[PDB]
């Protein structure tokens, strides 16, 4: 009370599983991440998601995931429990890693959540548009149409990528497209 | 070739005022005709600000200084704020004069004054005080707002105002956008070719809450805003300059309120301006994650102060 002298999509942005199914929304979130934070966690999560769904045969991907995110001097090295790292690395024996790679994905989830909460806070500050959120306006719950805006949006990323050295921007672009491609964009 | 500067900051930090200083200092200034156009805005500031005051006196249960003023409070409350002219923050001179007598009485009342001292509990700009204290000159029939009046007049900034000027053969373009949460969604339209960003903050807003949601601390909002701007890599080569505006108000406030009561982290003399100014500064630097950060203690309504501060800003930007 006391008069003044002058005077949703939050559902998609707060949950990673429904954010993954909405490429247009994901691209906006990847924009925030690549600009305001550590790309590692999320990018590692997505590639590892493509692996979990890719038919065992798959080897090449797993190999690149190790060098880009998990090994010693990885460009976008992500931090997971050492035990889980040693075990993933073993499965060298060219065995099935999906089981332990999924634990690695969960370990990094807390960080991905913090960043989710982080961007939602930014949306509250009314600054969602600073990350392409304005490209979501004319959308309606329809797979094909939404994933059409995914492109064009995915081109506005080079703008942020390019301001990263080659040993980091390269793997990033690799990571983004690996998942986008699996999402069909 | 062009120096494009963006003025960013939460609502009521001083952006529109800075923009007016540029026109006064480097542009054409405001001639009598252009100042005359602020009168409707000024009479609107006064009437609407006083209405907020009597309303707060009532709901906060603060007692009148004199019952006979209940009639004047009635007159004001009956003023329709949503009518066409009033809705756009304008009040004709003939209407203002009908309310002058009542307004003058209400402002001499200790109840209304106590309500003002507690404005942090609601929403009210201290610019209404400047005008209430000058009712004598706004009252006179042929009143023409002074430069200082124009600088104090308060008009919301819904939209994007752009102002072009020159300094020693160097073209400049300053952009002012609104700072209310709902206005910020437009901030992205002005980031093409930006050379520098002047981030303004009302240094005396530490005891206030947002107008958007009357539950979030103002300084807190500013810090979170600064945080998302200063850590955005896209602005890696953009000059970010921090203005701790309303220094003159902070100088008054530190003497009756303690920032300690709003931010524990504070350690030092809350009654001392220098101590609080440093804490504020550290608070904004503390948000960076890395490029140096230059800052300035300003008073947007003070022409001479903005004249020399901008001198430093220009040389800073011009040497990047
Ligand atoms: N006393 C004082 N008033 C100020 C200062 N800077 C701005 N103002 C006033 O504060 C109110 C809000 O200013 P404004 O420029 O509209 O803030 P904006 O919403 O960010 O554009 C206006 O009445 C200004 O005249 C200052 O340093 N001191
Ligand atoms: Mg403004």
């Amino acid at each position: 009370l006391i008069i003044g002298p002058e005077e949703e999509s939050d559902i998609i942005f707060q949950d990673l599983e429904k954010l993954k199914s909405h490429p247009a929304y994901l691209v906006v979130f990847l924009r925030y991440i690549l600009s305001q934070a550590d790309p590692g966690p999320l990018l590692f999560y997505l590639c590892s998601e493509v692996y979990q769904q890719t038919n065992p045969k798959s080897r090449s991907l797993g190999k690149d995931i190790w060098n880009i995110f998990l090994e010693k001097n990885a460009p976008l090295r992500v931090k997971i429990p050492e035990m889980l790292q040693a075990e993933i690395d073993l499965r060298r024996n060219n065995e099935d890693p999906r089981n332990v790679l999924c634990e690695a994905q969960e370990a990094v989830m807390l960080e991905i959540q913090e960043q989710i909460n982080d961007y939602r806070s930014k949306r509250t500050l009314g600054l969602g548009s600073l990350y392409g959120e304005n490209d979501l306006l004319g959308l309606d719950g329809d797979p094909l149409r939404e994933r059409q805006m995914a492109e064009k949006q995915l081109a506005a990323l080079g703008d942020i990528l390019s301001k990263y050295e080659e040993d980091r921007s390269a793997p990033m672009d690799f990571a983004v497209n690996t998942f986008m491609s699996h999402a069909g964009i | 070739r062009l120096v494009k500067i963006l003025l960013l900051g939460a609502g009521e930090s001083g952006k529109s005022t800075f923009l007016k200083q540029m026109r006064i200092i480097h542009g054409q200034d405001f001639d009598q005709r252009a100042r005359e156009e602020f009168r409707p805005t000024i009479y609107s500031n006064v009437i609407k600000g006083m209405r907020v005051l009597v309303d707060a006196r009532e709901k906060l249960h603060i007692p009148w200084g004199d019952n006979k003023n209940q009639l004047h409070g009635d007159k004001l409350m009956a003023f329709d704020t949503r009518a066409p002219m009033a809705a756009q923050g304008m009040v004709e001179t003939r209407v203002f004069l009908q309310y002058l007598p009542a307004i003058r009485a209400l402002w001499e009342d200790s109840g209304i004054q106590n309500a003002y001292d507690r404005r942090r509990e609601f929403q009210l700009g201290e610019s209404v005080k400047y005008f209430l204290d000058n009712l004598d000159k706004l009252g006179v029939p042929d009143y023409i707002p002074s430069q200082q009046d124009i600088l104090l007049a308060r008009r919301p900034t819904k939209g994007i105002h752009e102002y072009d000027f020159e300094i020693k053969n160097v073209p400049f373009k300053m952009v002012d956008v609104g700072g209310l949460r709902s206005e910020r969604k437009r901030w992205f339209e002005c980031f093409d070719s930006v050379t520098s960003i002047l981030f303004l903050v009302s240094s005396s807003e530490f005891d206030q809450v947002l107008m958007e949601d009357r539950q979030t601390n103002r300084l807190t909002e500013s810090l979170n805003i600064f945080e998302t701007i200063v850590n955005n890599r896209v602005f890696s080569n953009v000059s970010i300059i921090l203005f701790l505006n309303k220094t003159d108000l902070l100088e008054e406030k530190v003497q009756v309120v303690s920032i300690k009561d709003y931010f524990l982290e504070f350690e030092g003399d809350p009654h001392c301006l220098r101590d609080v100014q440093k804490f504020l500064v550290e608070c904004f630097r503390g948000k960076r994650r890395d490029r140096p950060l230059y800052h300035h203690f300003t008073t947007a309504i003070n022409t001479e102060n903005i004249r020399l501060v901008f001198r430093d800003v220009k040389d800073t930007i011009l040497h990047d």
